[PDB]
RNA sequence: AAGCUAAGUUGAUAAUAAAUAAAUAUUGAAUACAUAUUAAAUAUGAAGUUGUUUUAAUAAGAUAAUUAAUCUGAUAAUUUU
RNA sequence: AGAGUAGAUAUUGUAAGCUAUGUUUGCCACCUUCGACUCAACAUUUCCUCUUGGUUGUAAAAGCUAAGAAGGGUU
RNA sequence: AAUAUUUAAAAUCAAAUAUAUAUAUAUUUGUUAAUAGAUAAUAUACGGAUCUUAAUAAUAAGAAUUAUUUA
RNA sequence: AGGUAAAUAAUCUAAAGGGAAACAGCCCAGAUUAAGAUAUAAAGUUCCUAAUAAAUAAUAAGUGAAAUAAAUAUUAAAAU
């Protein structure tokens, strides 16, 4: 009845011993990490306008981050995925735009075809929100601090003056044909090569930018927007993550 | 501490110790007599 | 005349277990022993032009012997190319990062011949800090050895 | 000293064994030379080869250089020699007044058994 | 050797046992080794406490006169001989602790230099010239008590642990030479400098 | 006016934690004393180290769909985020 | 040796002794551009910042001297 | 145990060889170690890996350093 | 001084081969053309890399492991 198999004595008679835990494991990394105790929500940077404090009279530039159809699609767990995170989805998209596979995924998770999806990593299993629920601006409290991730404005192929604040050469006094140049780019022969990471002209902007400890000036569920003190990376209609500030409480 | 190659005990109250692969001379009376071998 | 026949068994890649808990060799000597196996020098059919070396599964690698104070002194180096980026890690630190198996692998790599087959040979080495491993089922075995092993242990191994 | 003559200050075990073997060979050569002379002298007196080989009283060599080589005070055997004189020459300009024999040029051919009494 | 040869006296209430460990550990030196197998215990009135000890050492319990001896398999072995004098001394200290108890008086010296039991004995608050509050938790086994504010007493079964704790307490402010001022553990002295 | 900009605006100088350096100790032999140990045990300790934080790269893993009246991409057009 | 109110070794350290460095001025002859601007990378023999030993010459505060330390900074 | 030198086979003793030979004479050989001192600039730099062993327990490892040797 | 000036010997010069990591001059050894069984030289024999097993001591410092760094200091060890 049983299948034929041979087993080595060396592997059978080996005394059982558990492996020691390693730093470059997922679970150790998770333990190390500095993470927020609560989920976040995806937003769109609609624009920017003044916020007048009515008690003091102080004016503060505030960016208006709109919150539309923001929904916990699913979430990830340490036993399956190696970490705790809430996959949030923002907005509504047409059928036409979304891939068949993505549409099926959304149907399985029981949400509308979504405009932008993103994870929000958390410390514990307690931080996970039940899936399918709708996240509104009232999630955040007025006066609380939040970290803000988004892709910055694209600046194109920039020079070393704009990239790195290089002083450049003089305007007059003989200076020929190199007024905005980086000057020397190395050393005669010992290096015999431009060493890695030498600040040179290149593409700038259109990279992710976390902005830490920004104050939530105002929250209102009526207009579907979170007011946030100061600037946020990227153009108008750019997607903006918002989670509680790890540094500030 | 007088960090030096030569490490002799000065007074009777000085005592030599061997720690961390270095000869130390501590002293119970005079604190100036503290020495270390390199 | 000697060469003529069925050569398939000669060039067969066997799988060699080594329970490091049982083995009494130090790290480097063990690595050197492994290297030969990985190359295929042990087998008489060997030729330098042909890779014909066996698999080596190392297990219970946490109990590997290291003499002197090498565990807290011996430094493993690394360098990208950009100056001021020399990464020097002590043996214990390397172990904490990855394991004792990583350490063994490095030794074995250094033992091996420096050419296009080296990487392949290194890949064939399968090291494990503790006991449990997927290759348990594929180590070379014989029917005459089966009486030594108790009845239910074999079944448990097969299940695993 | 920009050019690198990478010669070690001391010899390996295998080098030392080879040196010892070489020393032994020169002693053997000397022994053979004395023995052959003795045999020849026995033959001249009127014995057979075998009889000469058997002979109790072996004849010592009359020529000067051979006689000197036979003397251990002048030319010692490898078994007689000190450990130091096998592997270290006298060099007055070196510290310790000593230098490895392997540092001598053509040390494999050139013989040098006897060092000074206190150097 | 001269220490380890000295026999230990025991009173009927105290029992010095010995037995093998559950999982013996081996200390590996450069050339020599040292396998910790046995585990001596000193049970008594005030408490009980143990010493993990090498294999080469073993007791010699005598019924008559309450004496026990300690010996090693090779006294001419240097490491063993060094261990022998240590272990005997350790078990003597344990005996002393279980029967009598070890003590460590800290006297505070200075204007507003004093100790206080803050967490019902579980945290010795120490005020010794600092804006920030200073102190540390008492370990298990250690019992602290304060007859005066400026005179604290630490008490325990382990001579090692109590005197370590006392040293830690002192470390906040050791005695200054100019004014005999700080925290003095037991009979501690300091040569006072001339004022000038 | 838009845009772009700094003279302008907003934020950050990335914790907690772990092991250490010099240095400071506990018990304690070898060596009747002494000795923080170049002995066994037990503790402190740095703008440094490990990390943490941030960016870029990679893609283990995960959800879903699976020869298609509208599967997934590209070529094409209108464009700019 | 000698200064250091006293005490060579807190701090100082003649002339002579033993080394390291390849930062100066030379010597050799294998080998036929100083400064400014711009951007700097590396070292540590540390100037500042952090930790610490000594300082009848650390009361305090400023110092002096020594050990660890190249993270950040250094018109 | 303590004090103070020396680190030596010249003397001395021991061992071996050669001449008369159970002895004498002559010759040859045998007398410390570790650490600190310790040190710059593209990057660790024994050529590299790596090398000091450990009972239970292996048909099995235990310098791959230094010194004197053997097969 | 990898300096300079000559004395003696060798090699290079004009010499390929093995060793010395790489190498004009060092250690071996002199290519007429092959063959590859046997003796080998210098140098080696854990792996990279052709080839190894032992004995007696010492080191614990990775000292050292084919390019030996000094006075002096400390700790041992022998002999008197
Ligand atoms: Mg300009
Ligand atoms: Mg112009
Ligand atoms: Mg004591
Ligand atoms: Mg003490
Ligand atoms: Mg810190
Ligand atoms: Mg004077
Ligand atoms: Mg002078
Ligand atoms: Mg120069
Ligand atoms: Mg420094
Ligand atoms: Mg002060
Ligand atoms: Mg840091
Ligand atoms: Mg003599
Ligand atoms: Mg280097
Ligand atoms: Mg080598
Ligand atoms: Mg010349
Ligand atoms: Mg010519
Ligand atoms: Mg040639
Ligand atoms: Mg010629
Ligand atoms: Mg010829
Ligand atoms: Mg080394
Ligand atoms: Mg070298
Ligand atoms: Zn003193």
């Amino acid at each position: 009845s049983t299948r034929p198999f041979l087993v080595a004595p060396s592997i059978a008679n080996s005394i059982t011993t558990e492996a020691p835990a390693i730093n470059h494991s997922p679970e150790l990394a998770n333990a190390r990490k500095w993470l927020p105790k609560r989920c976040g929500l995806i937003t769109r940077k609609k624009g920017m306008m003044p916020y007048f404090d009515k008690s003091t009279g102080e004016r503060s530039a505030a960016t208006i981050l709109e919150v539309n159809n923001v929904e916990v699609i699913m979430h990830r767990t340490s036993e399956v995925n190696g970490y705790f995170a809430c996959q949030v989805g923002y907005g509504s998209r047409h059928l036409s735009k979304v891939s068949r596979q993505m549409l099926g995924h959304f149907a399985s998770k029981v949400v509308n075809p979504k405009e932008h999806v993103a994870e929000f990593r958390v410390k514990d299993e307690k931080g996970l929100i039940p899936p399918g629920t709708l996240l509104k601006p009232s999630f955040f409290k007025e006066g609380q601090y939040v970290d803000v991730r988004s892709v910055s404005k694209g600046k194109g192929f920039t020079g070393v003056m704009k990239r790195y604040g290089f002083k450049g050469l003089r305007a007059s006094h003989g200076t020929s044909i190199m007024h905005r140049h980086g000057g020397s780019y190395g050393q005669n022969q010992d290096p015999g090569r431009v060493l890695p990471g030498r600040k040179m002209p290149g593409h700038m902007g259109n990279e992710h930018v976390t902005i830490q400890n920004v104050k939530v000036l105002k929250v209102d569920d009526e207009n579907n927007v979170i007011w946030v003190k100061g600037s946020v990376a990227g153009p108008k209609n750019s997607f903006v993550k918002i989670q509680d500030a790890i540094k500030k409480t | 501490f007088k960090v030096r190659t030569s490490v002799k005990k000065f007074c009777s109250d000085c005592y030599l110790v061997r720690r961390k692969g270095r000869v130390y001379i501590y002293c119970k009376s005079n604190k100036k007599h503290k020495q270390r071998q390199g | 005349s000697q060469k003529i026949g069925h050569s398939g068994l000669a060039f067969a890649r066997l799988w060699h277990h080594v329970d490091v808990a049982r083995d009494k060799r130090t790290l480097g000597r063990l690595a050197s022993a492994i290297a030969i196996t990985l190359i295929g020098r042990h087998k008489p059919v060997y030729h330098p032009s042909q890779d014909c070396g066996d698999y080596v599964v190392v297990t219970n690698c946490q109990k590997i012997r290291v003499t002197g104070k090498k565990f807290e002194q011996k430094t493993y180096w690394s360098h990208s190319g950009r100056p001021g980026q020399l990464k020097l890690q002590t043996m214990n630190k390397v172990v904490a990062d990855k394991g004792f198996g990583e350490i063994l692998k490095k030794a074995v790599s250094g033992m091996l011949p420096k050419n296009k087959l080296r990487k392949q040979r290194l890949d064939r080495l399968k090291v494990f800090d503790g006991s449990e491993n997927p290759y348990k089922q594929n180590i070379t075995a014989f029917a005459h050895e089966q009486s030594s092993i108790p009845e239910p242990l074999k079944e448990s191994i097969f299940n695993q | 000293g920009g050019l690198l003559w990478k010669i070690p200050w001391r010899m390996s075990t295998h080098q030392k064994t080879r040196q010892r073997e070489r020393l032994r060979n020169v002693d053997q050569v000397i022994k053979q030379l004395t023995l052959g002379l003795h045999v020849q002298r026995c033959q001249d007196k009127g014995l057979t080869y075998q009889e000469a080989m058997e002979s109790k009283k072996k004849y010592k060599p009359r020529s000067k250089s051979l006689r000197l080589l036979n003397k251990p005070s002048v030319f010692p055997k490898e078994n007689q020699m000190s450990s130091k004189d096998k592997y270290w020459t006298f060099d007055k300009k070196a510290v310790g007044y000593r230098k490895g024999i392997h540092k001598v040029p053509k040390w494999t051919k050139i013989s040098i058994r006897k060092a000074p009494k206190f150097f | 050797s001269q220490v380890g040869s000295l026999p230990l006296y025991i009173s009927p209430e105290v029992q010095v046992s010995i037995n093998a460990l559950s999982m013996p550990r081996i200390i590996r030196k450069g050339r020599t080794s040292m396998n910790i197998s046995q585990n001596i215990t000193v049970k008594g009135p005030k408490g009980e406490l143990s010493v993990e000890v090498p294999d080469f050492l073993h007791l010699d319990k005598d019924e008559k006169h309450g004496k026990i001896n300690v010996t090693v398999q090779n006294s001419e072995d240097k490491h063993q001989r060094s261990m022998w004098g240590t272990v005997r001394s350790l078990i003597n200290n344990h005996i002393i602790g279980v029967t009598e108890g070890h003590l460590a008086v800290l006297r505070f010296v200075g204007t507003g230099y004093r100790a206080q039991l803050e967490n019902d004995g579980k945290f010795v608050n120490v005020k010794v010239g600092a804006s920030i509050k200073q102190g540390l938790d008492v370990p298990e086994g250690i019992v602290v008590k304060t007859p005066a504010p400026t005179s604290l007493i630490i008490e325990g079964c382990n001579k090692q642990q109590v005197l370590l704790f006392a040293a830690k307490l002192r470390k906040f402010h050791p005695p200054e030479p100019y004014k005999g001022k700080g925290i003095y553990v037991n009979d501690e002295t300091i040569k006072l400098k001339d004022k000038k």
